[PDB]
């Protein structure tokens, strides 16, 4: 009864549940945990839905059958939940098929809303320039307002809601590529519960149309004021990037890892900073991303400003003796240390200033997580970055190294939670990041679990000095 | 000696349908029941005359296995023709022909000549795809259609000769 | 000992999968430079 | 094309087909042979139905799926065929289930006829004596005539037919055991084709009832003359033992082996004699046997006669200077040599005079094939048997040894055909005869394929001398 | 699973390895 | 005690011994047989020395250690035996080494005699033409007479002997190749036992020197008459081809197979004809062959005669109504049928008239057994051959097919003895003929053990008709 | 060599399966004579 | 099946063998 003692203790959290579900080959354990899933908070389990569903698909029938009833139970009480299940099941098989059809057995408004959004993006392939694309996008988006409001929502939203309106004039396409992604803004009315309310009534509509580079809150103002629905307290504005021809499953995996490391760093008390950005997988081909607002690429910050990074900091925040600057510097240093650790641990490659965003407060944010782990340049610390930190002898730079060590010390103590996420996703995966046989082995080595702190200090120094050589 | 034309053609389909044997039949008139998985790509060649012109065909046997589908798509580049093959006696293989054509409207010229091929016509009694249903689907999607047996050699020459001919008069002007 | 047998088997397939990839990477280079080499005579 | 050359040659027979089906792991071969089954004569394939169905059940899906369409094809053109499939599928699984139900998807008359026969046998368990049992049997059988004639038949019959009448007064139970088997006689009307004809019309009926020990043809006379239907040229009489609580699968396997050895001995030209008796498996628990008529156990021949075996020969055929005797002696010698070989090759155990029958012409017939092969006394040559042969210096006894050698020489040349039968049956078998790990290996060694004839002569001598020691 | 199925699994893996080695040696000889 | 019964019976022959030695994993069996080797005739065991030694090298220590003492025992009573052991042990390893050195622990005269012969052959590489080579060979051979007679012999000889003299003027080199083989004739004095006699005395020596194409017995006359030692009754003449840079292990394997098939065909009573030619392996690189005398290649028979094969037969034997011709025709037919069978069973490739010899009596003899079994054209029946047989409707041609069938029927009955030879040699072999994974499986299929005679007749027809198409 | 490794493994499980049967045959005899021996205390 | 599944099948068979040997030794000690 020593094992059952554990499972009945407070120790028992969704993580432990999933670990034993994954590792125990005892069918009685599997079934016991399958039953205890019901006992957890929805929010906590939600985070691991991809794992559960991956296991269902690629593992023993025993394992699948233990998980199913809980999933069915969730699916019955939330169509949002049903949707994500259906989307994920489909995406993670190219066993799955029979259940997807059973969940989809209603959701047509949403599925057709998404199909249309997908369809739009695919058409833009014939227009070779950004500007031409944006024009067709803007025109074609306007047609979708003709079907709103309806029983439709954005799964990437923090809350329950109904979508009412698309400010098409504000939408923009991001590059000149063959299957270019495009960004849109969407208007919604908040709910307390979606499943039991409304579908609110259409308001037929009638400057707010003009689009230019401005902060997020100034853009909310402009769109709100022009909007039929903008007066309501119920009203909120969302944003998504739509990727019609790009796989997002790596991107989803990265999200979970970032989110876990974030919680790890909050729980221990290391003030590193990172930004997980929400992912919605729609097919093996397609999905969406919630972008960070008030942020633009380092590369284009230097092409529109024509300045050095520091000079831009100084222009946009003030002299280094001002609060605004010292706070931004700190956010820079804390976001850099964070993302260094992530890049090292995940072996993030293809790192350049097109893939690094800078936000309004001075945090950086890395973004293109193609090329990670086993997949076949690395994280770099250019002297332009070191300059913003105040230089090699700077206090804040010493502190950057201090943070790196601290955050590594923290990670090591919660290693299992991180590895779990990746190890379960690898299961029936054909993804480039798992091309190796030793993906997980290499990942564990990178935690250096044998080391003393003094040893880690040295590793941090090596890492930093490595980041500067080029 | 001299050809007037060199046509690059690919063989695609689900693994096990008979691509390597269609090719071995067509190029050296040989067949085998025992089979050796096609790894990545295999190359074979033969010349014919259509409308008085010596045309050398270059055939690329791609492999139906997914393991290799990242590097097969490299060969879709500028191929003038594609023989899309399914096994008459295994229904699933007919079902996947839809994903196999999307595979061309992502990695290959969008103006390529395609022939649908039902192979293993010798297996009469195990037929899982009726000739009529297939030929219906064939021209609903603007594809030419034929049934072959690499084993007894029925229609193998014909199949190639059709698609090469078809190609030879798309190219002009 | 079974742990050693399992480790021997895991190691043999790791090598095989590596070797197949090593080979495909060589083959792609030939395919993009001199495919004439690959003729079946 | 060298293999395909073979398969397109005349060489290609059902055996070779099955061999390659069993051994080749090439799916293209499996499929090619699956297609070529259609090309064979029904009769030849019929003999191997248990193998095919065993393979279907216990082997790769590939293998099953290659066989199925042919089976379906046969099932559609003969309900007899369907029946045996359904019965065997059920019996060889305790995959199978889904197809059985699809074949049974009509046959109710036959299935209920058999269920009732089975049910009868199970009731007799409560009656502790032979005589009491026989009385209940006779009464309870009479009730079944109330349902005849119908769409019902005896699969053990050499021909197509309809069952019309059961001469219940003639039926008898065989022993005092808990799940005793019982013998019945059945009246039938021959068909040219069952599937497309009749169900003939009832004839309501009206000495023929009395039962005593008499020859088969004298018993046909009596029953025929008493029968409503007896006048017809269409009319024939059959017989089956019904085993309600005994497994017959070993018994079925033995049958095939006997039947093969018989053909081997006909094909080579060795005049050994044996009698395969037909088997119908109905469940893992139950089945039927076609008994040899004009034959009774050696043991009871000695208890009702009170004579020595030879003395019985002499009484029943004549003096050893008569034809009838010399012919019977020859049948004795030829049937003994045959059955010795079978006992040795199959390692038949539990051999006593309760398990050996003697027929009207002097052939012996061994019967209880529980305890064979790996299953955990052997074939014996008592001096009472040697006496009937004319003694150790007899010509006929020398000839007995001559036959044994000749029949062994023959067996060796066709070894594959025999081994094939057993080896395929072993597949997902839990039967006592396959308890070992080396059943097939031991079987092969017993053919002594390395030996020269002179070596086999010696082995025969050892064997014989072994059979006499006790 | 039965020993017959285990043996069959191992034989199939070996056949593939040996095939693949030969496939490779045939490519290498051409390059040579 | 049933197994031990077998081993103590007359059945027990070297073959069975080796089979069980190879197959049983029971150490008590291995040891029991290791002991019983001593019990066999030397001659019978000799034939299998390569197998034993191969097993010793590549198998379980258990197996090696069971064999060793017998080998040691033989090695002590015959230096010839020791030699072959030492040579084979070395050749079959590129475990072995420790024992080779222990056997070589005397034999220097022989080893140096062979080293010199080897050394000679290697020097001829620098002379680009046959004639130049032959001239250097002749000169260099003369020097070896300066070291004769000595404790030296030719292991390829049918008897015990001492080598006395080399008629160097008669030696010839066979081709213009880089590592050309060369043929020599050697003079010897017969012994009753080598190990305990002589080394005879030198006779210093003094037309017999001239070399031309003549029969073997006419060449023995010429050399004998010129020889110091030629007068003695003790005197005999031998011949060997010396291959300094060619591997002979395939060639040795083929020899055993031929020799076995020969005995098989003698034992059954099929008058097929073949000629195994003796092989001596000296290293993995080098060895010797006993050539057939009064025989020359088909190809050169047609280039020196300028005739058709038949026309040559008619010139050299007489008209087809003469005895000499009818006898030669028969030998042709019997040697063809033989060699066809061998070519088919061994899958002999690279078949052309440079590889087929014709002897003085009309037998053909195939020779270059590179390219056999799994190794990556086949045996052909040209119409020129069919003509010599008297044509398609000829009696002798029908009889050729009759022989093929008969010899195949015979082979099938002794299959194990053939397969054993090959299967054991495959063990730690890197030889091209074992490149496949299915060498032995393919070999067994080629016996067609399932077939009836009628089936084999058809296979023979297919085979023949195949041999004519080209 | 993999054939020798496979043969070693097949031999080890043959022995184990034999030994289990040897044991079950002993156990059945106890079960039918004196099952008290088999009490869980 | 994957090598991980094969390894897991073999580990499971050994665990049973080792258990069964201990079960037996516990019976034998009682008889002793
Ligand atoms: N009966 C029949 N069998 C065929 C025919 N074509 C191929 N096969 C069989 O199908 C099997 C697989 O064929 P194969 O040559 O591997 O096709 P493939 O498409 O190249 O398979 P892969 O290379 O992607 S592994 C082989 O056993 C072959 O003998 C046909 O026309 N008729
Ligand atoms: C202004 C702005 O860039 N907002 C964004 N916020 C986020 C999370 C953005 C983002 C994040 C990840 C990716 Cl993968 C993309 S992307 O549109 O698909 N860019 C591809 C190569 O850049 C865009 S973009
Ligand atoms: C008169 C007579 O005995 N006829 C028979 N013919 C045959 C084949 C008989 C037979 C054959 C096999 C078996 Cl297994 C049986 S049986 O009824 O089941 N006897 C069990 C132990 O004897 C009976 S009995
Ligand atoms: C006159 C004559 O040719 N006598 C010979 N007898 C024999 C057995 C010869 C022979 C047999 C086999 C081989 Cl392998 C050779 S050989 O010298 O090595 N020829 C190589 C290609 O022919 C020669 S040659």
């Amino acid at each position: 009864s020593w094992l059952l003692r554990l499972f009945e203790s407070k120790l028992f959290d969704i993580s432990m549940a999933i670990s034993y579900l994954y590792n125990s080959k005892e069918p009685g354990v599997q079934a016991y945990i399958g039953n205890r899933l019901f006992c957890f908070r929805n929010e906590d389990v939600d985070f691991y839905l991809p794992q559960l569903l991956n296991m269902y698909i690629h593992m023993d029938e025993d394992v699948g059958d233990a998980i199913k009833p809980y999933i069915v139970h969730r699916c019955r009480q939330s169509i949002n939940f049903s949707l994500q299940c259906a989307l994920l099941l489909g995406a993670y098989s190219s066993r799955g098929t029979k259940l997807r059809k059973l969940i989809l057995s209603r959701l047509a408004p949403e599925r057709e809303f998404i199909k249309s959004l997908m369809a739009i993006g695919k058409r833009l392939a014939t227009l070779p320039t950004k500007e031409q694309k944006t024009q067709r996008l803007i025109s074609e988006l306007s047609l979708l307002n003709h079907k709103l409001p309806a029983r439709v929502w954005l799964p990437t939203a923090g809350f329950d809601h109904h979508v009412v309106r698309v400010p098409h004039t504000q939408a923009v396409v991001l590059n000149s590529k063959d299957k270019a992604p495009y960004l849109i803004y969407v208007e919604v009315l908040e709910c307390e519960n979606f499943d039991t309310t409304s579908v609110p009534a259409r308001i037929p509509e009638n400057p707010s149309a003009v689009a230019l580079k401005e902060p997020w809150q100034e853009k909310v103002r402009r769109i709100r004021e022009g909007s039929p629905y903008g007066h309501l307290p119920n009203w909120r504005l969302l944003s998504v990037i739509v990727k019609c021809g790009d796989d997002l499953r790596q991107e989803l995996l990265a999200f979970q890892v970032l989110k876990q490391l974030q919680s790890i760093w909050e729980q221990e008390r290391v003030p590193l900073w990172i930004k997980p950005y929400k992912i919605l997988v729609i097919s093996a081909d397609s999905g969406m991303i919630e972008p960070v607002v008030n942020a633009v690429s380092i590369h284009q910050v230097k092409k529109q400003s024509q300045l050095s990074l520091l000079d831009y900091f100084l222009q946009e925040h003030g002299s280094y003796t001002t609060e605004a600057f010292l706070s931004a510097q700190r956010n820079f240093v804390q976001s850099c240390a964070g993302y260094c650790l992530v890049c090292y641990l995940l072996q993030v490659k293809d790192r350049h200033n097109g893939n690094i965003l800078l936000d309004a407060e001075g945090h950086i944010i890395h973004i293109d997580f193609g090329f990670i782990l086993s997949s076949s340049s690395a994280f770099k610390l250019t002297t332009e970055f070191v300059d913003v930190m105040g230089g090699l002898d700077g206090d804040m730079f010493n502190y950057y190294k201090m943070l790196m060590l601290q955050g590594l010390i923290a990670a090591r103590k919660h290693m299992d939670k991180v590895v779990q996420i990746v190890e379960i996703m690898q299961q029936g995966s054909q993804l480039p990041c798992f091309h190796g046989s030793s993906t997980i082995r290499n990942l564990k080595e990178r935690f250096h679990m044998s080391m003393t702190e003094e040893q880690l200090q040295l590793l941090v120094e090596q890492m930093v000095d490595g980041s500067m050589r080029s | 000696d001299e050809y007037d034309y060199l046509f690059k053609v690919v063989l695609i389909g689900d693994s096990g349908v008979g691509k390597s044997n269609l090719l071995s039949r067509f190029t050296r008139n040989e067949f085998n029941l025992e089979s050796k998985s096609t790894i990545g790509v295999e190359f074979a060649t033969r010349s014919i005359q259509v409308d008085g012109k010596t045309i050398k065909a270059q055939i690329w046997d791609t492999a139906g296995l997914e393991r290799y589908r990242a590097i097969t798509s490299a060969y879709y580049r500028g191929a003038v023709g594609a023989l899309l093959v399914y096994d008459i006696a295994k229904h699933l293989t007919y079902e996947n022909v839809e994903r196999w054509l999307k595979e061309l409207r992502d990695h290959a010229d969008s103006n390529i000549v395609i022939m649908l091929v039902g192979n293993k016509s010798d297996l009469r009694h195990l037929r899982a795809v009726p000739t009529d249903e297939a030929r219906a689907f064939a021209e609903k999607n603007g594809l030419s259609f034929i049934e072959t047996s690499a084993l007894d050699s029925t229609n193998v020459e014909a199949a190639f000769q059709t698609i090469l001919t078809e190609i030879y008069r798309i190219v002009s002007q | 000992s079974r742990d050693e047998l399992m480790e021997a088997i895991q190691k043999q397939e790791e090598i095989n999968f590596r070797l197949q990839d090593y080979i495909d990477r060589i083959i792609v280079a030939i395919m993009e430079t001199n495919p004439s080499i690959l003729e079946v005579k």
